[PDB]
């Protein structure tokens, strides 16, 4: 049974691809949420009136 | 050797060379290796292979055909065959189920006179 232990460390390799690939969808996201936050500090002003 | 000429050899194949003794080494005594081959494999194949190699006199131009059962590359029968070339092209499933042919996987194969030298620098 060689292809199982196969069928198993290539699902194993394309999860850790997966985990560095959703890493940097995280890394990118947090590049504009710290860009984004800064309108919660100035927020609720606009439409006082 | 005595003609001069240079040759040809298409072998279809290697790996059925391999297995034929295999099948005999158990009923010879011989205690068989991990995956259940002989343990005289590299020898055995070296021995055959060796003689497949250009001359002074004359030149073989070679051609050997290898199965690889269940694309295992790690089988030690291909894997011992490795040395023993000069370029190893190798097919896989997975171009073919695509609907590709030659089945080719270009990064997982090789040449040795894939140099500046040998042939133009363009090509390289």
């Amino acid at each position: 049974g060689g292809g199982t232990i196969r069928f198993w460390r290539e699902k194993l390799e394309g999860y850790k691809k997966y985990h560095q690939i959703v890493k940097t969808i995280k890394m990118v996201t947090l590049a504009k949420y710290r860009q984004t936050v800064v309108r919660t500090r100035v927020r609720d002003q606009t439409l006082r009136y | 050797d005595e003609a001069g000429q240079d040759v040809l050899l298409f072998v279809d194949n290697v790996f059925r060379f391999t297995q034929a003794n295999s099948e005999v080494s158990a009923l010879l005594g011989r205690i068989p290796a991990a995956v259940g081959y002989q343990p005289t494999l590299a020898e055995d194949l070296g021995m055959l292979q060796e003689r497949i190699t250009s001359t002074v006199k004359g030149s073989i131009t070679s051609v050997q055909a290898v199965y690889v059962p269940a694309d295992d590359i790690t089988d030690p029968a291909p894997a011992t065959t490795f040395s023993h070339l000069d370029a190893t092209t190798v097919l896989s499933r997975s171009v073919a189920e695509a609907g590709i042919y030659p089945a080719v996987e270009p990064l997982e194969c090789a040449s040795r006179i894939m140099d500046p030298d040998a042939i133009d620098v363009n090509h390289y």
